[PDB]
RNA sequence: CCGGGCACUCUAACGGGACUGCCCGCGAAAGCGGGAGGAAGGAGGGGACGACGUCUGGUCAGCAUGGCCCUUACGGCCUGGGCGACACACGUGCUACAAUGCCCACUACAAAGCGAUGCCACCCGGCAACGGGGAGCUAAUCGCAAAAAGGUGGGCCCAGUUCGGAUUGGGGUCUGCAACCCGACCCCAUGAAGCCGGAAUCGCUAGUAAUCGCGGAUCAGCCAUGCCGCGGUGAAUACG
């Protein structure tokens, strides 16, 4: 029928729905290659399905929002991972050794006073 | 600061531009927060006392 | 690194080749945090280097980076007055880092107008055994075999 | 770049509007 | 690049004084503590003493200097 | 449409007053949508610690105005029988717009 | 140069505001001014009556001024007389039609501002400050109060050079905010100078 | 390609090559290319004698230009200089006019640095 | 958008969750190395918090205050002027010297805040600053609003230039009683130095540096390139 994976990366949310089909993935009313046109890391979004031999066995519809498009791509990756796990749990044996089920918790660090941007200290000259 | 220099309180400044904040408690000459009507030193001490509701220790 | 060993960062693999050295080189090309523009530079250079010479850019890249890696260098050691240049070997990790840095710096010191063209021709020359990066490498190696009289100061 | 006030980037850096950066 | 954009502002102080001075013939030195006001055409011919903040300096007003202000000719600064 | 805008400087006070209102209205009325939370207005104030510099010492405080919504559906009498004036909380603030 | 105000630290957890109401952009300023006027008046008159805390609450033009006293007999007065004058003088400044409320505080030696006032009083009449200090810490320690601490400011006993006084007991951990640490400050104005009196009192755990 | 009082740009885009005229920047170049009905992206060499003559018609007499403009600006300086204006004094002493600070970084108007002792 | 629904993202209140608990190893112990499970581990990341005291550190020019001097006067009002001065010298920064770049159209993705005459959608006029009209939002519903780098398309062609915007001439808007001293902004024109910087010296060990924009407090206006926050992309390296 259909299986769901959410995923999250750097202030981005990518709801991923997976079904059987030919391998056509659409995003927010655009094909996957028109919305991420000319981005060299876009192929990493459909990377989690290369340990399961999808893209000809599967089909997807994704709705993504928030942050920048790179976080969107990686949240798509994670959401595809969880949808794939809920489809077939045995896929975990080929997923976590690849590392596609781990939530990347690297967040931008808040800015601190006395600094320029949160670590950079202002330059002194003749101490 | 100086008593007479709180003449802004009777405003009648002869011109609408001459209105400045003049923190109520300390009579601050330079740096006054308009929302509290206080200055950074008076705001600091009053928020330390606990007389400004809702004011907590910011941390994140 | 006073306390710990400063564990090496494990870079992400590459989306085109699946190789980590490609991602490291793309990072070395990146400036101001633009990995997208740097990747486009490297891959347009890949197309150019695969067309202007009918070889695979994979093994040419690998052979060039292998040709630029030096085997000895010099470090300054304070002994009996002013310090001296003491030769020694190189770590494999440091060989990798120095090779990629010399690659990028010799590529951008080239006359070619576009960045990708500079990258491609630099990789070609380095894969053939010539070029600017290999010249800097062989100067580093010429520092060795020259002040080798200090071979008893290895430390 | 950002200091050229009759270009678009100099307009967005100063935040103003004009002939070289119309509002909409 | 100087702008007043409508109803070019001239203070009442010297305005009424000079428009009543013109009616009886040209007058000699005048007193001016208001350099905020603009010069108007009918001021030409008089001798206006303006305030430096310390001193009273006389200025000969002519046709050429109509568009400018009183105080362009009274230098506040003193150097060399 | 009976909108009840709840606002305060204290979150537990808002929860107390809102839950009391909803518990009062639940014995008379409908499937009431109940206590929806709204985003909080955060006012930050950075103050240089010491008078007469040491510029780079400043600390900041934050006030936060919390907001809640009730949206009772089809109340007639018994809801407002337990509504007129029965509440304890003081720091809470209630508005009613229709 | 360290050790920020403890009650300002404590305001969030295990401590409450001296004024708890709500306002907006157009109201907060002069309402806070009115609170300051109330506390000013009550510090003018009620200093010698043994008052510790003034808690002011507002729902909607309703004022609930709450005075915590160590001796309610001076606040109420004989036949209630004194709860008439300054309760009317309170409304002769603010036209909000405000009423007054009194409350009892047990063990005046257990409230840190009251202990500060006490030590400052004994300092103004020029007692040996260290005896007042240790005696106050004992008054605190003789009834619960798992910690007590007293600090006095410079020019002690009238000395020309400024100094710093001491003699806490028990355990007074100002660093950790867990266990309801109370604090009070007093000002002793004397001929030689001004003496600050800081009274820290630690009681309870959670 | 002679257009105004002596002015010969060459081998570039026309709108760009018009900036080389004194009283013409990018705005007036775009306006000339607009109202003269000429392709801006054309090279200077490919300009028709009729296109060049129409550009001359417009640019030559619509705005004051090189010699007249230089003399007009310099005579404006002399005009506010001969009057006792403060702005004229700032032009006399060779100091900035727009109301900047002269304690530091008055280099453009005051010339190269002449370092006295201290 | 509607009917409608809470499952989802979300908003915000309470909780669960990590404890070297499991296993191998080493060890007398704490603990250390490795592994699985887990969103996450050996302090998961960031704050708030700064001991007895030190330097007679800093300000009575915030406040409060102990003493010594002032009283037609240091007090006090107002106008003008000043704190903006320049033959120089440093500190902190901003913008740059370009092709991984500039400009031009076209288009997509943030978080945190602010707004009752205050923010100002929208129509008109004006090249524009801005003006006139005027809707809505007591603001998860309205508005500031467009994010910018990025994407595709185009022009530029290694040149003091379609780099760089200082300086200066003119025209004009706006706040304001009033912009000479001494404001910001718009338009035309002028288009300077500068082609990676001597000795020396500074910041940063992970979303960090670097770069990109956004907001805020103070404020009629603003010389803010400052300061305090926000997110976008995202390194290099640590033998010792
Ligand atoms: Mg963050
Ligand atoms: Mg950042
Ligand atoms: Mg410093
Ligand atoms: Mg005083
Ligand atoms: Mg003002
Ligand atoms: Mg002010
Ligand atoms: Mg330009
Ligand atoms: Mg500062
Ligand atoms: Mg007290
Ligand atoms: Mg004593
Ligand atoms: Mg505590
Ligand atoms: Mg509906
Ligand atoms: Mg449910
Ligand atoms: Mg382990
Ligand atoms: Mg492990
Ligand atoms: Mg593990
Ligand atoms: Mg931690
Ligand atoms: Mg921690
Ligand atoms: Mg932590
Ligand atoms: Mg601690
Ligand atoms: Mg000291
Ligand atoms: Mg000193
Ligand atoms: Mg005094
Ligand atoms: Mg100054
Ligand atoms: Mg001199
Ligand atoms: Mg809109
Ligand atoms: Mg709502
Ligand atoms: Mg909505
Ligand atoms: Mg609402
Ligand atoms: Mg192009
Ligand atoms: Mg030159
Ligand atoms: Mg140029
Ligand atoms: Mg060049
Ligand atoms: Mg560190
Ligand atoms: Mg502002
Ligand atoms: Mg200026
Ligand atoms: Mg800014
Ligand atoms: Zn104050």
């Amino acid at each position: 029928e259909q299986y769901y994976g959410t995923g999250r990366r750097k202030e981005a949310v990518a709801r991923v729905f997976l079904r059987p089909g030919n391998g056509k993935v659409t995003v927010n009313g655009q094909d996957f290659n028109e919305y991420f046109q000319g981005l060299v890391r876009a192929v990493a979004a459909l990377e989690p399905l290369r340990a399961v031999d999808a893209l000809g066995h599967f089909d997807a519809y994704i709705t993504v929002r928030g942050g920048g498009k790179s976080g969107q791509i990686d949240a798509i990756k994670l959401g595809i991972a969880r949808a794939l796990v809920q489809y077939n749990p045995d896929y975990r044996a080929k997923l976590k050794p690849l590392g596609f089920l781990t939530r990347d918790a690297r967040v931008v660090e808040r800015k601190k006073y006395g600094k320029h941007k949160a670590r950079r200290a202002p330059q002194y000259s003749k101490r | 600061a100086r008593k007479a220099l709180i003449e802004k309180a009777k405003r009648t400044p002869k011109f609408k531009v001459r209105a400045y904040t003049r923190c109520v408690r300390c009579g601050r000459a330079r740096s006054v927060y308009r929302f509290f009507g206080l200055c950074r030193i008076c705001l600091r001490e009053l928020a330390h006392k606990g007389q400004l509701p809702g004011v907590r220790k910011a941390s994140w | 690194a006073r306390r710990r060993r400063a564990e090496v960062r494990q870079l992400q693999p590459d989306l085109v080749y699946g190789d980590v050295l490609v991602t490291a080189f793309i990072n070395k090309i990146m400036r101001d945090g633009k990995k997208n523009l740097a990747a486009r530079i490297f891959y347009d250079a890949c197309k150019i280097i695969q067309e202007k010479t009918g070889q695979e850019p994979l093994k040419v890249f690998k052979q060039a980076v292998e040709n630029v890696k030096p085997r000895m260098e010099v470090r300054s050691r304070r002994v009996g007055g002013a310090n001296y240049q003491v030769p020694m070997e190189v770590s494999p990790r440091r060989q990798q880092s120095l090779a990629l840095r010399w690659l990028v710096q010799a590529a951008n010191q080239r006359p070619e107008r576009r960045a990708a063209v500079r990258i491609a021709h630099e990789l070609m020359d380095a894969a053939e055994g010539k070029g600017g990066a290999v010249k800097k490498k062989e100067d580093v190696e010429r520092m060795a075999e020259a002040n080798r009289a200090y071979a008893h100061y290895r430390w | 770049g950002k200091g050229d006030r009759r270009t678009r980037r100099g307009k967005i850096w100063r935040g103003t509007y004009g002939k070289y950066r119309p509002r909409k | 690049p100087r702008s007043l954009k409508k109803g070019v502002f001239v203070d009442d102080h010297l305005l009424e004084k000079v428009l009543e001075l013109n009616a009886k013939g040209e007058k000699r030195l005048i007193k001016t503590w208001s350099r905020r006001s603009t010069i108007v055409p009918e001021m030409v011919g008089h001798t206006i003493a303006v305030y430096n903040g310390k001193q009273h300096v006389p200025v000969y007003i002519t046709e050429n200097m109509v568009g400018h202000k009183l105080g362009e000719f009274a230098p506040t600064r003193t150097y060399r | 449409k009976i909108r009840i805008k709840l606002r305060g400087f204290d979150h537990k006070t808002l929860d107390a007053s809102a839950q009391k209102i909803v518990e009062a209205a639940r014995r008379s009325g409908a499937q009431v949508s109940g206590p929806i939370p709204l985003p909080t207005r955060v006012r930050r104030f950075t103050v240089i610690r010491g008078p007469f510099k040491h510029k780079d010492s400043r600390e900041h405080f934050e006030l936060r105005t919390h907001n809640r919504l009730v949206d009772i559906i089809n109340p007639n009498r018994k809801t407002i029988e337990q509504l007129m004036t029965l509440d304890l909380p003081t720091g809470v603030e209630i508005e009613i717009k229709t | 140069g360290n050790k920020i105000h403890p009650i300002g630290f404590r305001l969030g957890i295990t401590r409450d505001w001296e004024s708890r109401w709500y306002a907006g952009k157009k109201q907060y300023r002069h309402l806070l001014l009115e609170d300051q006027r109330i506390r000013g008046l009550l510090e003018k008159e009620l200093y010698s009556a043994g008052l510790a805390r003034v808690d002011i609450e507002r729902a909607a033009d309703n004022v609930a001024v709450t005075v915590h006293v160590a001796k309610p007999g001076v606040v109420i007065g004989r036949g209630g007389e004194r709860i008439r004058v300054l309760r009317e003088e309170l409304a002769k400044l603010t036209g909000k039609n405000v009423a007054l409320n009194v409350q009892e505080v047990q063990n005046p030696n257990l409230s840190a501002p009251l202990v500060a006032q006490r030590v400052a009083e004994q300092i103004e009449r020029r007692f040996a400050v260290r005896r007042a200090i240790k005696q106050a810490v004992q008054r605190v320690m003789e009834s619960g109060a798992k910690g007590a601490k007293v600090i006095v400011s410079g020019r002690i006993g009238g000395a020309e050079q400024a100094r710093t006084e001491w003699a806490a007991q028990g355990r007074v951990p100002l660093h950790t905010l867990r266990a309801n640490i109370d604090y009070g400050f007093a000002l002793a104005r004397t001929t030689y100078g001004v003496l600050g009196v800081k009274a820290y009192i630690f009681l309870g755990e959670v | 390609a002679r257009i105004a009082g002596v002015e010969i740009p060459r081998n570039k885009r026309v709108d760009v090559a018009l900036t080389y005229i004194y009283g013409i920047g990018k705005a007036r170049a775009k306006e000339a290319l607009e109202k003269t009905g000429i392709n801006p992206a054309t090279r200077v060499k490919d300009l028709t004698e009729a296109e060049v003559v129409r550009l001359r018609e417009y640019v030559e007499n619509t705005w004051k230009l090189e010699g007249e403009l230089r003399a007009e600006v310099a005579a404006n300086i002399k005009r506010l200089m001969d009057i006792g204006c403060y702005r004229g004094l700032r032009h006399r002493r060779g100091l900035p006019v727009r109301g900047q600070r002269t304690r530091t970084n008055a280099r453009t108007r005051k010339g190269p640095r002449k370092t006295v002792a201290g």
